[PDB]
């Protein structure tokens, strides 16, 4: 549903009318319509500090610093302490945060097999052929003079050598 | 092996001769796609496949 | 504060012992997460925290 011309548009793609805008209450989901920088502080309650721009937990600010992990990412102990990822990284269970990229691609990025731990692999059954489509099918129906891939993969000119 | 439930077959046209003179729709609900080894329980009617 | 709905009280384990042996487990359901201040309203048992 595209926001109306009446409606601003926040950063997530959430639709406020135009009223509902940096006049101080936490409207958009990320504050977009409150962007506490010249408007208001949009982000969660005063007294109350987030997780991170990317948790949406909210934890007290006497949580912060306290010496327990109320974050769930540890971000609570951040300053006076460590640990931090991106959401488009993987963290390995020695904490090393590699790209998203290499999860399940066959190297050991994680130095401990932590990314090829619990990897369905992308291929399927070794009695089988897969489509470049990604659909599996088994062998026996290659070169059939049958498309029974979606896109001709299985009767493809390349792969039967024909 | 495909799980194949609520198996229903039907017969578009019969005509008793020596050829293959019968043509069967059969129409189920399964999960994946795969082969299945067909079969027909009496000598009364034969499969060509 | 926050508010809490639907609380239930289960107990893992017990031990009468001088010292604190049994382990409580509380399921509930919030809207906004922050700090109870538990208690129990009788002397038969004391809490710990």
């Amino acid at each position: 549903k595209t926001c109306a011309e009446s409606d601003f548009v926040c950063n997530n793609g959430q639709c406020v009318p135009s009223r509902w805008k940096c006049d101080g209450d936490p409207d958009c989901e990320d504050g977009s319509d409150e962007s506490p920088e010249q408007c208001h502080m949009r982000t969660c309650r005063i007294h109350e500090i987030s997780c991170g721009a990317h948790s949406t937990q909210c934890i007290p600010v006497s949580w912060r610093c306290d010496g327990e992990n109320d974050c769930d990412s540890g971000e609570d102990e951040e300053n006076c302490g460590n640990i931090t990822c991106s959401p488009d990284e993987f963290t390995c269970s020695s904490g090393r945060c590699i790209s998203r990229n290499f999860v399940c691609n066959g190297q050991d990025d994680c130095s401990d097999g932590s990314d090829e731990l619990d990897c369905a692999p992308p291929t399927c059954g070794a009695h089988e052929f897969q489509c470049s489509t990604s659909s599996c099918i088994p062998i026996s129906w290659v070169c059939d003079d049958d498309a029974d891939c979606s896109d001709q993969s299985d009767e493809s000119l390349e792969q039967c050598g024909r | 092996a495909p799980t194949i439930i609520d198996l229903t077959c039907t017969v578009a046209t019969c005509t008793h001769s020596s050829d293959f003179g019968g043509v069967l729709t059969l129409t189920y609900k399964t999960d994946k796609n795969g082969d299945c080894s067909v079969h027909s329980h009496s000598n009364v009617a034969t499969l060509q496949e």
